[PDB]
RNA sequence: AGCAAUAGGAGCUU
C-alpha cells in the first residue's frame, strides 16, 4: 500500500529506486504539544512519579520515540486518542500505534 | 457460489470470527503510476510487470 | 535473585563465618551483615521456559488480531478463546500453543 | 513468505496462521487470475528473481575472470605435455587421453 | 558445511545394531550435552550434610573445603547416549585426580546428582565449573559434532558377476577430524573421504587431494544435471596442486609464482 | 579394558612399520609379517599387561632387489621409544647409537611431541638419516586407501631417463613435499622422484610423476 | 478435479500443522520440529501443484 | 531521499567473529529543526560459550573508548546499586536477566560517587591533555547533558529522564540476548523517513546560512576596527545563498 | 587540411 511492488529500476538501482502507490502520502510533521496536553488530560502519570516497584503492570508511552509517561489502562487512551484524530481535533497524519504485548 | 470461472476468494476457514479494523478502499491503488497503465495485472507473472 | 543493603542500599556478597561455619553475606562498602535464609550462592541453566505463559496481559482480548478459537475453557466452559503459540522465538522450541478464555481470563493449553 | 509483519505475511491475515495461503501459496491460475494477496506474494518472489539474476552475475564474472587469469598461460605441447609459461608441467598428456 | 562420509566394515555396514554402536563410539560429547543445571552449596562439615535428599546416600558412602558443586543429570538425555553414572564419574576423576574429589548419586536415585569438594573459594569454584562444562570430554572424536545413519545404494557384482544392488549402512558427519575416524575400529580406514581437501592433504597427500578436488568439482556442476567434460576440470584441479600445495585462484596464489613481472601486474 | 584397545593400536601400528619397511624395499620375514594381535600381546606385554616397547625396536636389512635398484640403500634402525615426550637427551642417545654402528637410516616411532630444540639435531647428524613419526599417525597405513594411488620412488637411472624423456629440467616437474604423508612414508630425500600409476576414466591407466621438494 | 486436488493438499497440510501443534510429528535427522514441519508442508504443497 | 528513522531504539545481533553480539543503536535528532545531532551505542560484550565477561559498555560521542553502564548511571546522579536495577529491572521476580546482569556490576564497583565517574568518562573525552579536574568534570559534565540524548531534553536539572531511557535501552538490549524478544527488522518500512523538498533545502539552507553568518562576522571584525557607521548593505554578499542553492539544484550533489 | 577534459545522474541488453 505503500510503495509500488512493481515499478522499480533494472540493474544496479533494483531495489533501492522506490515509487510512492497511488494513494500513499508522505507527512508534513505537526507540533507535538498538544498531543502532549491530550495525554496530559486523559491520564499519563509523569516519570517523575515512576517507581517500577509499585508499576509492573502500566503501559508504557513513546510520544515521537521519547518515553514520555505510563498509564494505568491503554485500552481508554487509544479510543479517545483515535476519536480525536478521527474528529479533527488532531492532525489526521498523526500515528496513534498501541502495542499490546510490549 | 461454485463459479469454475470466477477466482475463489480464499476459504479463511482458521478463524473462527473476524473482526476487522479497515478495508481497501480498492486493492489496485497498491500499484504506482506506471504499473497503473497495465491492463489485468493479476494474470502476469512479476517480472513482466 | 540477589538482595540489597538494608542501610547502604548496595547489593550484599557472600562470606563465611569461619568461627561459626554459617554463610553470611558481606556488603564490601559497610559493615553490616545479615544471616540469610538460602544457602544457594550460584545458578545457571541451559534448558530454560521463562517466556512461556509471560507475553500475556490482562487486555490481551482486546487484540483484534488474535486468531478465536472454539477451544473449551476447562475452568469457565467458554466457546470463545484467542489463541497463540509459544512467544519464546529459539530454533528448537516447540510448536504447542496457548489459550486465552475472554470470558474468564484464565490461560489454559490443549493437553 | 516469510512474517514480514508481526506474526503474518499481511495485514489481512491473523496472528501465527501457517495455512498455505498465509505463507505464499497462489490456488489461482494466471487464466484465473490471481488475489491482491497472491499478487503481492508472487511480486515479492519474482523481484527476488530479479535482484538474484542482477546480483549474482557479478560474483560470476569475477570468478571466470579469476579462472581465466589462473589458466591463461596454459598449452598443450608437441610433445603431448601440458605446461605453462614457465614450462612446467600440468599433465604429462592432456585429458590423460 | 564440513562433513565426513565414513564407510563403515561389512559386518557392520549390514547390520543397524552395529551401525549405530559405530555411531556412538564416534559421536563426540561433552558435560555440556548431559547437564541440565550446575548449583553450588555451602557444605560446612564433609561428612555430614545441609542438604535432606542425599543424607542418606553419604551415610551409606562412608560406613578439605566446605565448597560444594551439585550438578544435576536428565534422564532421557543421559539415556540417549548409552551413558551412565560410572563413566562420567571417571571422567571427571581423569583430569581431576586428586585435585577434587567427586561424589555420585546412583542412576536409580529419584534425582540424578553430582557432589565435589576442593581440597575464599566461591569463584575458583566457579571457573572450575565453567572448564568442566566447556572442555570435559566422554567419548567420541573431538571435531565429529553430529552423526548421521545414512544409506548408500551401492552397486557390486553378484555370485554370478552380474551386477546388483545392494543397501549398506554408511556414516555422514558434521565436523572434520579425518586422522581419528579412520583409525576407530569398524571403519573401512581404506575408504574414508572428507569434503575438505585441505583436510586431506594434511592426511593423505597430494593426489588424493587431487582426487577429492576433482570430486567436488564434479558435484558442484553436476548438481543440476549440467554436463562438462573431464578434462576440464582435470586441468583445473591439475593447476591447483601442481605445485605440492594447493594454489587459490586468487591473487595470493597466481601472484605468488615465478612468472613475469607484466602478467602478474595485468591481472 | 582400555588397555586391550591400546596394545592393538600398537599392534596395528607396528604392523603399519612393517608394512612401511617391506615397501620401502627392506626384507621383512614372513612369519613377523603376519604377527597377530594375540601372539603380539604375549611377546611384548607383561604380567601387568602393559607393554615394553624396547623390544619391538627391530633391524632391517635391505632385499637383494632393493640393492640392485637402490644402490644407495643401507641399513634401518627401527626404535619405539617409551618417553611420551622426546627431548634432546633422549635424541642425542639416539644419533650415537645410530652411528655407533653405522645405521645408514633410523626411524624413531615417538608418542606425543618431538621438541623442536631436539627437531634440530635430526639433520645436523650426516651422513646417517633421521626420520620421526607419531604412532598415531602409523595406526592406519595411508597407501592402501583407495583415493591414494601407488606410488614407487625412481632410482637415479630411471630418473635421468625421464628428464631426458620429456626434455625436462628438474624444476619443470609437478612436486611433491618432503613433508608429505605419502614422501614421509616413502622415505623421499630431495630430488628422487617418485611414479603414481592411478586411475583413469577417459585412458583406463594414466601414470603421474612427481618430484621431492 | 484440480480444484478437489488442491483441496485435499490443503487438508493435508492442516493435518500437519494439528499434528505440529499438539506436538506429535516426527523429526528428521539434522533437521529441526520447525524445519521438519515446513519441509513437509514445502513437500506437500509442490506435489499439490 | 529515504533514511532509517531518529530517535528509535533498534537492537542488531551481530557476527560470529566479533566479540561484539548485541548493539543497540539510537541516532537522535530534535523536534525543531529536525536534524540529526548525535548516536550513541550500548553494545554487549562476550560472545555465545566464549568472552567470559558478558558485560554491556556505551559509547558516548565525543569520548574514544566506550564506557561501562553502570559508571555513566552513577555520573548521570543515582549511585545507589539497587535503583541503578531497578531503573534496568522492572520486575524484580525475573530471575535470568538479573543473572546476566552481575558481571556489569561487577565492572563498575570501583566508583561510588557522581565526581569520580564523571571524571572517569572525562579521561577519556578526547581533549587535550593535562585538564584539572575542576573543568574535566565540566567537559564531562557537558557532555553528559548536551550531545547525549538531545531528544530527551537538553536543559540541565531532568537527568532522570536520561537515566530512565537508558534503562529502557539497555532492557531491550537484554530482552534481544536473552532471547525473549525478536531483533528489530531493518527492512520494516515503518521505521524509515522520506526527506522530501522541505527538509532537504533545510539542510541546505542551514549550510549556506552558516556560512553567511560567518561572512558577517568576518566583515565585521575588519570594518569595526576602522570606527565608523556601516548600513549593513554592503556587509551581506547576498551570492552566497543564492550560488550555493543553486550549484545543490543544478548539479544534485547536497551540501558545499 | 585540423571537432577538449573530468565528474555526476538516468537509461539499453544480458
Ligand atoms: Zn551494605
Ligand atoms: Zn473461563
Amino acid at each position: 500500500g505503500l510503495v509500488c511492488p512493481a515499478e522499480t529500476p533494472e540493474g544496479q538501482a533494483c531495489g533501492l529506486v522506490k515509487n510512492l502507490s497511488l494513494l500513499s502520502g508522505i507527512s508534513i510533521g505537526s507540533p507535538s504539544e498538544p498531543i502532549i496536553n491530550f495525554l496530559e488530560e486523559w491520564g499519563m502519570e509523569p516519570l517523575e512519579d515512576y517507581d517500577p516497584a509499585q508499576h509492573t503492570k502500566s503501559t508504557r508511552i513513546f510520544v515521537n520515540g521519547v518515553w514520555t509517561g505510563i498509564h494505568r489502562d491503554p485500552s481508554m487512551l487509544v479510543s479517545t486518542m483515535r476519536d480525536l484524530r478521527r474528529s479533527g481535533a488532531i492532525s489526521p497524519e498523526v500515528s496513534i500505534i498501541r502495542d499490546i504485548r510490549e | 457460489l461454485n463459479d469454475t470461472a470466477k477466482r475463489i476468494k480464499p476459504e479463511m476457514s482458521t478463524s473462527s470470527h473476524h473482526t476487522f479494523t479497515h478495508c481497501e478502499i480498492h486493492p489496485s491503488m497498491i500499484l504506482g503510476v506506471a504499473a497503473s497503465i497495465i491492463p489485468f495485472p493479476d494474470h502476469n507473472q512479476s517480472p513482466r510487470n | 535473585s540477589f538482595r540489597f543493603c538494608l542501610e547502604c542500599n548496595n547489593m550484599l556478597y557472600p562470606k563465611e563465618d569461619k568461627e561459626n561455619q554459617r554463610l553470611l553475606y558481606s556488603c564490601r562498602n559497610c559493615d553490616y551483615t545479615e544471616l540469610a535464609e538460602d544457602p544457594k550462592v550460584y545458578r545457571h541453566e541451559l534448558i530454560t521456559n521463562i517466556g512461556e505463559t509471560a507475553g500475556i496481559v490482562d487486555d490481551i482480548g482486546q487484540d483484534p488480531t488474535l486468531p478465536r478459537s472454539d477451544k473449551e475453557c476447562p475452568e469457565c466452559h467458554s466457546r470463545d478463546c484467542v489463541f497463540f503459540q509459544s512467544q519464546q522465538r529459539r530454533k528448537d522450541t516447540n510448536m504447542t500453543l496457548f489459550y486465552v478464555c475472554l470470558n474468564c481470563k484464565k490461560t489454559f493449553r490443549d493437553e | 513468505i516469510a512474517f514480514g509483519f508481526a506474526d503474518r505475511s499481511l495485514p489481512h491475515f491473523t496472528k501465527d496462521d501457517f495455512s498455505p495461503e498465509s505463507k505464499g501459496f497462489v490456488e489461482n491460475s494466471y487464466l484465473r487470475g490471481l488475489t491482491p494477496q497472491e499478487f503481492f506474494f508472487h511480486a515479492m518472489a519474482g523481484r527476488e528473481g530479479l535482484i538474484d539474476t542482477a546480483v549474482k552475475t557479478a560474483e560470476t564474472g569475477y570468478i571466470q575472470r579469476r579462472l581465466v587469469k589462473a589458466l591463461e598461460d596454459i598449452m598443450v605441447h608437441y610433445d603431448g605435455t601440458t605446461r605453462n609459461s614457465l614450462g612446467d608441467i600440468i599433465q604429462f598428456l592432456y585429458g590423460e587421453d | 558445511t564440513p562433513a565426513l562420509t565414513v564407510y563403515l566394515d561389512r559386518e557392520i555396514a549390514l547390520d543397524i545394531e552395529k551401525a549405530k554402536v559405530i555411531q556412538s563410539s564416534i559421536e563426540y560429547t561433552t558435560l555440556k550435552n548431559v547437564t541440565s543445571a550446575t548449583e553450588i552449596y555451602y557444605d560446612p562439615d564433609p561428612t555430614s550434610t545441609v542438604i535432606e535428599e542425599d543424607f542418606d546416600t553419604v551415610e551409606a558412602y562412608f560406613s578439605q573445603s566446605p565448597w560444594l558443586l551439585r550438578l544435576e543429570l536428565d534422564r532421557a538425555r543421559m539415556l540417549d547416549k548409552q551413558l551412565t553414572m560410572n563413566q562420567v564419574a571417571d571422567k571427571i576423576s581423569e583430569v581431576f585426580s586428586d585435585d577434587l574429589f567427586v561424589m555420585w548419586s546412583e542412576d536409580n536415585a529419584d534425582k540424578l546428582i553430582i557432589r565435589c569438594r576442593v581440597i575464599e573459594e566461591d569463584q575458583m569454584l566457579k571457573r572450575i565449573e565453567a572448564h568442566m562444562l566447556d572442555l570435559i570430554a566422554l567419548r567420541g572424536i573431538p571435531g565429529i559434532s553430529k552423526v548421521y545413519m545414512v544409506k548408500h545404494k551401492v552397486s557390486v557384482p553378484d555370485e554370478s558377476g552380474e551386477y546388483k544392488n545392494e543397501e549398506l549402512w554408511a556414516l555422514e558427519t558434521d565436523g572434520i577430524n579425518l586422522a581419528e575416524v579412520m583409525a576407530v575400529p569398524g571403519v573401512d580406514s581404506s575408504r574414508t573421504y572428507s569434503n575438505s581437501f585441505v583436510e586431506i592433504l594434511s592426511v593423505l597427500g597430494i593426489e588424493a587431494t587431487r582426487s577429492s578436488l576433482y570430486k567436488e568439482i564434479l558435484n558442484v556442476i553436476a548438481f543440476d544435471g549440467s554436463y562438462v567434460n573431464y578434462r576440464h576440470m582435470a586441468l583445473l584441479v591439475d593447476v591447483m596442486t601442481s605445485r605440492g600445495y594447493l594454489m587459490a585462484i586468487t591473487r595470493h596464489g597466481i601472484n605468488r609464482a615465478d612468472t613475469g613481472a607484466l602478467m602478474r601486474c595485468s591481472f | 579394558e582400555d588397555n586391550n584397545r591400546i596394545i592393538s593400536r600398537l599392534w596395528r601400528s607396528f604392523r603399519t612399520v612393517k608394512e612401511m619397511a617391506a615397501d620401502r624395499g627392506y626384507f621383512i620375514s614372513q612369519e613377523e609379517m603376519d604377527q597377530s594381535l594375540e601372539e603380539f600381546r604375549s611377546k611384548i606385554c607383561d604380567s601387568m599387561g602393559n607393554p615394553q616397547r624396547k623390544l619391538m625396536s627391530f633391524l632391517a636389512n635391505p632385499t637383494p632387489e632393493a640393492l640392485e635398484k637402490y644402490s644407495d640403500l643401507g641399513t634401518l634402525w627401527v626404535e619405539f621409544c617409551d618417553e611420551p615426550s622426546v627431548g634432546i637427551k633422549t635424541m642425542r642417545n639416539f644419533c650415537l647409537r645410530i652411528q655407533e654402528k653405522n645405521f645408514s637410516t633410523g626411524i624413531f616411532i615417538y608418542q606425543n611431541n618431538i621438541t623442536p630444540s631436539a627437531n634440530k639435531m635430526i639433520p645436523t647428524v650426516s651422513p646417517a638419516i633421521i626420520e620421526t613419526f607419531q604412532e598415531s599417525d602409523l595406526v592406519v597405513n595411508i597407501t592402501h586407501h583407495e583415493l591414494v594411488p601407488k606410488h614407487i620412488r625412481l632410482s637415479d637411472g630411471e630418473k635421468s631417463q625421464l628428464l631426458q624423456r620429456y626434455k625436462l629440467k628438474e624444476s619443470q616437474l609437478p612436486r611433491i613435499q618432503r613433508e608429505d604423508p605419502v614422501a614421509r612414508y616413502l622415505g623421499l630425500k630431495r630430488g628422487q622422484v617418485v611414479k603414481i600409476i592411478r586411475r583413469s576414466e577417459t585412458s583406463g591407466r594414466y601414470a603421474s610423476y612427481r618430484i621431492c621438494l | 478435479e484440480i480444484t478437489h486436488a488442491i483441496s485435499s493438499a490443503k487438508e493435508q497440510v492442516q493435518e500437519i500443522i494439528y499434528k505440529a501443534q499438539h506436538n506429535e510429528l516426527e523429526l528428521k535427522p539434522g533437521m529441526t520440529l520447525r524445519e521438519s514441519f515446513e519441509g513437509e508442508v514445502s513437500r506437500t504443497l509442490n506435489d499439490a501443484r | 531521499q529515504e533514511r532509517s528513522a531518529a530517535n528509535i531504539v533498534q537492537v542488531f545481533k551481530k557476527a560470529a567473529p566479533s566479540p561484539i553480539s548485541h548493539v543497540a543503536e539510537i541516532r537522535s535528532a530534535l523536534e525543531k529543526g529536525s536534524r540529526l545531532i548525535s548516536t550513541m551505542q550500548i553494545k554487549l560484550y562476550g560472545r555465545e560459550d566464549k568472552g567470559t565477561g558478558r558485560t554491556i559498555k556505551a559509547t558516548l560521542p565525543y569520548v574514544k573508548q566506550d564506557i561501562p553502564i553502570v559508571i555513566v548511571f552513577r555520573a548521570l546522579g543515582v549511585v545507589p546499586d539497587g535503583e541503578i536495577l531497578q531503573h534496568i529491572c522492572y520486575d524484580e521476580n525475573d530471575w535470568q536477566m538479573l543473572e546476566m546482569l552481575k558481571p556489569c556490576i561487577e565492572e563498575g564497583f570501583v566508583i561510588q560517587d557522581k565526581e569520580v565517574a564523571l571524571d572517569f568518562i572525562g579521561r577519556r573525552g578526547s581533549a587535550a591533555l593535562g585538564i584539572r579536574r575542576e573543568k574535566r568534570i565540566q567537559y564531562a559534565k557537558d557532555i553528559l547533558q548536551k550531545e547525549l540524548l538531545p531528544h530527551i531534553t537538553q536543559e540541565e536539572g531532568f537527568e532522570t529522564r536520561k537515566t530512565f531511557f537508558l534503562g529502557y535501552m539497555v532492557n531491550r538490549l537484554l530482552l534481544c540476548a536473552l532471547e525473549r524478544k525478536d531483533q528489530d527488522d531493518r527492512d520494516h518500512f515503518g521505521k524509515k523517513r522520506l526527506d522530501l523538498a522541505g527538509p532537504l533545502l533545510a539542510n541546505l539552507f542551514r549550510i549556506l546560512f552558516r556560512k553567511l553568518t560567518r561572512e558577517i562576522y568576518r566583515y565585521m571584525q575588519r570594518c569595526i576596527e576602522t570606527d565608523r557607521d556601516f548600513n549593513l548593505n554592503l556587509a551581506v554578499k547576498s551570492t552566497t545563498i543564492t550560488s550555493g542553492l543553486k550549484y545543490s539544484l543544478a548539479t544534485g550533489n547536497w551540501g558545499e
